[PDB]
Protein backbone atom coordinates (compact mmCIF):
# COMPACT_ATOMS: atom_id res chain seq x y z
CA UNK A 1 0.00 0.00 0.00
CA UNK A 2 2.93 2.25 0.55
CA UNK A 3 6.68 2.45 0.02
CA UNK A 4 7.47 3.69 3.51
CA UNK A 5 6.52 0.07 4.68
CA UNK A 6 8.24 -2.80 3.51
CA UNK A 7 9.18 -0.86 -0.08
CA UNK A 8 5.72 -1.33 -0.97
CA UNK A 9 6.17 -4.95 -1.39
CA UNK A 10 8.75 -4.47 -4.55
CA UNK A 11 11.84 -6.32 -4.85
CA UNK A 12 14.17 -3.58 -5.96
CA UNK A 13 12.59 0.06 -6.58
CA UNK A 14 8.91 1.76 -5.27
CA UNK A 15 7.23 5.26 -5.94
CA UNK A 16 4.18 6.21 -4.56
CA UNK A 17 2.06 1.80 -5.55
CA UNK A 18 4.54 1.24 -8.89
CA UNK A 19 7.56 -1.13 -8.78
CA UNK A 20 10.44 -0.89 -11.11
CA UNK A 21 14.26 -2.33 -11.08
CA UNK A 22 17.64 -1.02 -12.54
CA UNK A 23 18.49 -1.31 -15.98
CA UNK A 24 18.90 -4.75 -17.20
CA UNK A 25 16.00 -5.99 -15.23
CA UNK A 26 12.19 -5.95 -15.98
CA UNK A 27 9.04 -6.11 -13.80
CA UNK A 28 8.04 -9.60 -13.45
CA UNK A 29 4.32 -10.18 -13.97
CA UNK A 30 3.56 -10.27 -10.49
CA UNK A 31 4.27 -6.64 -10.15
CA UNK A 32 6.50 -6.94 -7.44
CA UNK A 33 9.40 -8.83 -8.48
CA UNK A 34 12.82 -8.47 -11.12
CA UNK A 35 14.02 -10.62 -13.39
CA UNK A 36 16.50 -10.80 -16.30
CA UNK A 37 15.95 -8.98 -19.55
CA UNK A 38 19.27 -8.88 -21.25
CA UNK A 39 22.07 -12.13 -21.12
CA UNK A 40 24.11 -10.81 -18.29
CA UNK A 41 22.21 -8.39 -15.97
CA UNK A 42 24.33 -6.76 -13.41
CA UNK A 43 24.74 -7.63 -9.68
CA UNK A 44 24.34 -11.07 -10.49
CA UNK A 45 26.02 -14.78 -10.21
CA UNK A 46 25.87 -17.19 -13.51
CA UNK A 47 29.11 -19.30 -13.24
CA UNK A 48 27.94 -22.68 -11.05
CA UNK A 49 28.67 -21.83 -7.36
CA UNK B 1 41.47 -8.94 2.65
CA UNK B 2 42.84 -9.93 5.95
CA UNK B 3 40.59 -12.95 7.14
CA UNK B 4 38.46 -13.26 4.45
CA UNK B 5 37.77 -16.45 2.02
CA UNK B 6 38.92 -17.19 -1.68
CA UNK B 7 36.42 -16.29 -4.08
CA UNK B 8 35.09 -19.03 -6.32
CA UNK B 9 35.34 -18.30 -10.16
CA UNK B 10 32.54 -16.08 -11.12
CA UNK B 11 31.98 -15.09 -7.81
CA UNK B 12 32.44 -11.26 -8.10
CA UNK B 13 32.45 -11.09 -11.47
CA UNK B 14 32.63 -6.87 -11.18
CA UNK B 15 35.32 -7.14 -9.42
CA UNK B 16 38.45 -6.04 -11.95
CA UNK B 17 42.18 -5.44 -10.59
CA UNK B 18 44.74 -2.65 -11.71
CA UNK B 19 48.16 -2.85 -12.80
CA UNK B 20 50.51 0.33 -12.64
CA UNK B 21 54.10 0.39 -11.92
CA UNK B 22 53.88 -2.45 -9.51
CA UNK B 23 50.72 -5.36 -10.13
CA UNK B 24 47.82 -5.87 -8.59
CA UNK B 25 47.97 -2.33 -6.79
CA UNK B 26 44.30 -1.67 -6.62
CA UNK B 27 40.85 -2.78 -7.59
CA UNK B 28 38.04 -1.32 -9.09
CA UNK B 29 34.64 -2.25 -10.58
CA UNK B 30 32.86 -2.74 -13.54
CA UNK B 31 30.33 -0.16 -14.06
CA UNK B 32 29.53 -1.34 -17.97
CA UNK B 33 31.48 -2.23 -20.88
CA UNK B 34 33.64 0.74 -20.86
CA UNK B 35 33.95 2.02 -17.63
CA UNK B 36 35.49 1.04 -14.39
CA UNK B 37 34.87 2.58 -11.06
CA UNK B 38 37.90 3.10 -8.90
CA UNK B 39 39.83 5.48 -5.62
CA UNK B 40 41.10 8.58 -7.14
CA UNK B 41 44.14 7.96 -5.17
CA UNK B 42 44.73 4.67 -7.05
CA UNK B 43 44.69 6.55 -9.88
CA UNK B 44 46.49 9.92 -9.09
CA UNK B 45 51.24 6.61 -14.78
CA UNK B 46 49.89 4.28 -17.07
CA UNK B 47 47.37 1.77 -16.05
CA UNK B 48 45.98 -1.64 -17.32
CA UNK B 49 42.50 -3.37 -16.01
CA UNK B 50 42.14 -6.62 -15.61
CA UNK B 51 38.34 -8.52 -15.95
CA UNK B 52 37.54 -11.88 -15.13
CA UNK B 53 40.54 -12.68 -13.13
CA UNK B 54 40.46 -14.98 -10.55
CA UNK B 55 44.24 -16.35 -9.37
CA UNK B 56 46.37 -13.49 -10.52
CA UNK B 57 49.59 -15.88 -10.91
CA UNK B 58 47.73 -18.14 -13.64
CA UNK B 59 45.95 -18.00 -17.11
CA UNK B 60 42.22 -19.56 -16.35
CA UNK B 61 41.00 -18.06 -19.65
CA UNK B 62 38.36 -16.16 -18.21
CA UNK B 63 40.36 -12.52 -18.56
CA UNK B 64 40.05 -9.85 -20.27
CA UNK B 65 42.93 -7.14 -20.29
CA UNK B 66 42.34 -3.39 -20.97
CA UNK B 67 44.46 -0.32 -21.19
CA UNK B 68 42.77 2.84 -19.55
CA UNK B 69 42.31 5.69 -22.27
CA UNK B 70 40.78 8.38 -19.85
CA UNK B 71 40.83 9.01 -16.05
CA UNK B 72 38.44 11.02 -14.65
CA UNK B 73 38.74 11.98 -10.49
CA UNK B 74 35.68 13.23 -9.36
CA UNK B 75 35.93 17.55 -9.60
CA UNK B 76 36.35 17.73 -5.80
CA UNK B 77 39.48 15.44 -5.29
CA UNK B 78 42.70 17.15 -4.49
CA UNK B 79 45.06 14.84 -2.87
CA UNK B 80 47.46 17.94 -1.95
CA UNK B 81 44.56 18.89 0.23
CA UNK B 82 43.32 15.23 1.78
CA UNK B 83 44.45 11.87 -0.28
CA UNK B 84 41.51 10.13 0.76
CA UNK B 85 38.14 12.75 0.83
CA UNK B 86 35.98 12.78 -2.59
CA UNK B 87 38.32 9.43 -2.89
CA UNK B 88 36.62 7.96 -6.53
CA UNK B 89 37.20 7.95 -10.21
CA UNK B 90 36.23 6.27 -13.57
CA UNK B 91 38.71 5.08 -16.11
CA UNK B 92 37.39 4.19 -19.74
CA UNK B 93 38.84 1.64 -21.48
CA UNK B 94 40.28 1.27 -24.70
CA UNK B 95 37.97 -1.68 -25.95
CA UNK B 96 34.97 -2.72 -24.34
CA UNK B 97 34.91 -5.83 -21.95
CA UNK B 98 32.88 -8.82 -23.11
CA UNK B 99 29.48 -9.22 -20.67
CA UNK B 100 29.78 -12.70 -19.58
CA UNK B 101 29.52 -14.90 -16.61
CA UNK B 102 33.52 -14.06 -15.15
CA UNK B 103 32.75 -10.13 -16.54
CA UNK B 104 29.21 -8.53 -15.42
CA UNK B 105 28.68 -5.32 -14.14
CA UNK B 106 27.63 -4.23 -10.48
CA UNK B 107 24.53 -2.64 -10.33
CA UNK B 108 24.34 1.23 -9.17
CA UNK B 109 20.28 2.11 -7.72
CA UNK B 110 19.65 6.25 -7.70
CA UNK B 111 21.30 8.62 -4.73
CA UNK B 112 17.83 7.94 -2.42
CA UNK B 113 18.24 3.76 -2.80
CA UNK B 114 21.77 3.25 -2.36
CA UNK B 115 22.16 4.64 0.63
CA UNK B 116 18.76 2.51 1.67
CA UNK B 117 20.87 -0.53 0.78
CA UNK B 118 24.20 0.68 2.66
CA UNK B 119 22.07 1.54 5.62
CA UNK B 120 20.80 -2.86 5.62
CA UNK B 121 24.35 -2.64 7.59
CA UNK B 122 26.14 -6.09 6.04
CA UNK B 123 28.44 -5.90 2.89
CA UNK B 124 30.41 -7.78 0.96
CA UNK B 125 34.59 -6.25 0.00
CA UNK B 126 36.95 -7.99 -2.42
CA UNK B 127 39.88 -7.94 -3.81
CA UNK B 128 43.77 -9.16 -4.45
CA UNK B 129 44.99 -6.51 -1.42
CA UNK B 130 47.28 -7.82 1.58
CA UNK B 131 46.21 -10.76 3.22
CA UNK B 132 47.86 -9.37 7.01
CA UNK B 133 49.44 -6.01 8.24
CA UNK B 134 52.15 -5.08 5.83
CA UNK B 135 51.80 -8.46 4.35
CA UNK B 136 51.73 -10.63 1.24
CA UNK B 137 48.86 -9.56 -1.16
CA UNK B 138 46.88 -12.48 -2.61
CA UNK B 139 47.09 -14.76 -5.34
CA UNK B 140 43.13 -15.70 -5.03
CA UNK B 141 40.44 -13.04 -5.00
CA UNK B 142 39.44 -12.62 -1.75
CA UNK B 143 36.23 -11.86 0.02
CA UNK B 144 34.83 -10.15 3.46
CA UNK B 145 31.64 -9.54 4.75
CA UNK B 146 31.75 -6.91 6.82
CA UNK B 147 29.32 -4.87 9.53
CA UNK B 148 28.61 -1.48 9.11
CA UNK B 149 29.51 0.69 12.14
CA UNK B 150 27.74 3.35 13.52
CA UNK B 151 29.37 6.72 12.86
CA UNK B 152 29.73 7.19 16.86
CA UNK B 153 31.66 4.79 17.05
CA UNK B 154 33.58 5.11 14.02
CA UNK B 155 34.43 8.62 14.88
CA UNK B 156 36.20 7.58 18.37
CA UNK B 157 38.23 4.95 16.51
CA UNK B 158 40.48 7.61 15.19
CA UNK B 159 42.09 11.12 15.52
CA UNK B 160 41.89 11.06 11.06
CA UNK B 161 38.65 13.36 10.28
CA UNK B 162 35.63 11.00 8.86
CA UNK B 163 33.36 13.20 6.68
CA UNK B 164 29.73 12.39 6.37
CA UNK B 165 30.16 10.74 3.11
CA UNK B 166 33.02 8.32 3.91
CA UNK B 167 31.57 5.09 6.21
CA UNK B 168 33.59 2.56 8.53
CA UNK B 169 32.93 -1.36 8.31
CA UNK B 170 34.35 -3.96 10.11
CA UNK B 171 34.49 -5.82 13.08
CA UNK B 172 35.20 -4.96 16.62
CA UNK B 173 37.68 -6.92 17.68
CA UNK B 174 39.65 -6.66 14.26
CA UNK B 175 41.25 -9.97 12.84
CA UNK B 176 39.35 -9.49 9.52
CA UNK B 177 39.14 -6.14 6.91
CA UNK B 178 40.15 -4.53 4.28
CA UNK B 179 43.90 -3.78 3.26
CA UNK B 180 46.17 -1.78 0.73
CA UNK B 181 45.51 -3.10 -2.33
CA UNK B 182 41.94 -3.99 -1.95
CA UNK B 183 41.50 0.31 -2.26
CA UNK B 184 39.45 1.52 -5.01
CA UNK B 185 37.76 -2.38 -5.29
CA UNK B 186 33.76 -2.29 -4.38
CA UNK B 187 31.85 -2.55 -0.97
CA UNK B 188 28.25 -4.47 -2.54
CA UNK B 189 24.95 -4.87 -1.02
CA UNK B 190 23.19 -7.73 -1.63
CA UNK B 191 19.02 -7.01 -2.54
CA UNK B 192 17.18 -10.27 -2.95
CA UNK B 193 20.15 -11.59 -5.29
CA UNK B 194 21.25 -8.72 -7.12
CA UNK B 195 24.33 -6.67 -5.90
CA UNK B 196 24.73 -3.05 -5.94
CA UNK B 197 27.30 -1.00 -5.49
CA UNK B 198 27.30 0.61 -1.99
CA UNK B 199 30.95 1.95 -1.28
CA UNK B 200 34.30 1.97 -2.51
CA UNK B 201 36.79 0.58 -0.49
CA UNK B 202 39.24 3.93 0.29
CA UNK B 203 41.71 3.70 2.94
CA UNK B 204 42.46 2.83 7.29
CA UNK B 205 45.19 2.68 9.39
CA UNK B 206 46.62 -0.94 10.73
CA UNK B 207 44.51 -3.71 9.07
CA UNK B 208 42.39 -5.56 11.00
CA UNK B 209 43.74 -4.25 14.49
CA UNK B 210 40.89 -4.08 17.03
CA UNK B 211 39.67 -0.76 17.53
CA UNK B 212 40.33 0.37 13.94
CA UNK B 213 38.07 -0.07 11.26
CA UNK B 214 38.06 0.33 7.26
CA UNK B 215 37.06 3.45 5.76
CA UNK B 216 35.09 3.75 2.70
CA UNK B 217 33.13 6.04 0.22
CA UNK B 218 29.63 5.94 -0.08
CA UNK B 219 29.01 5.64 -3.31
CA UNK B 220 25.11 7.61 -2.61
CA UNK B 221 27.29 10.54 -2.89
CA UNK B 222 28.01 10.41 -6.58
CA UNK B 223 25.63 8.66 -8.56
CA UNK B 224 24.76 11.35 -10.49
CA UNK B 225 28.20 11.58 -11.57
CA UNK B 226 28.86 8.20 -12.46
CA UNK B 227 25.80 7.83 -14.15
CA UNK B 228 26.32 10.72 -16.61
CA UNK B 229 30.50 10.51 -16.89
CA UNK B 230 29.71 6.65 -17.97
CA UNK B 231 26.57 7.17 -19.92
CA UNK B 232 26.86 4.46 -23.04
C1 LIG C 1 48.85 4.69 -5.58
C2 LIG C 1 48.37 4.33 -4.19
C3 LIG C 1 48.71 5.10 -3.09
C4 LIG C 1 48.36 4.72 -1.81
C5 LIG C 1 47.65 3.54 -1.58
C6 LIG C 1 47.28 3.11 -0.21
N1 LIG C 1 48.20 3.32 0.74
C7 LIG C 1 47.88 2.94 1.98
N2 LIG C 1 46.76 2.35 2.40
C8 LIG C 1 45.85 2.13 1.43
N3 LIG C 1 44.68 1.47 1.75
C9 LIG C 1 44.18 0.85 2.91
C10 LIG C 1 44.89 0.82 4.11
C11 LIG C 1 44.34 0.23 5.24
C12 LIG C 1 43.06 -0.33 5.19
C13 LIG C 1 42.39 -0.78 6.43
N4 LIG C 1 42.90 -0.48 7.61
N5 LIG C 1 41.27 -1.46 6.36
C14 LIG C 1 42.37 -0.34 3.99
C15 LIG C 1 42.93 0.24 2.87
CL1 LIG C 1 42.04 0.19 1.39
C16 LIG C 1 46.04 2.51 0.09
O1 LIG C 1 45.06 2.31 -0.82
C17 LIG C 1 47.30 2.77 -2.69
C18 LIG C 1 47.65 3.17 -3.97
Amino acid sequence: VTCNIKNGRCEQFCKNVVCSCTEGYRLAENQKSCEPAVPFPCGRVSVSQ
Amino acid sequence: VVGGEDAKPGQFPWQVVLNGKVDAFCGGSIVNEKWIVTAAHCVEVKITVVAGEHNIEETEHTEQKRNVIRIIPHHNYNAAINKYNHDIALLELDEPLVLNSYVTPICIADKEYTNIFLKFGSGYVSGWGRVFHKGASALVLQYLRVPLVDRATCLRSTKFTIYNNMFCAGFHEGGRDSCQGDSGGPHVTEVEGTSFLTGIISWGEECAMKGKYGIYTKVSRYVNWIKEKTKL
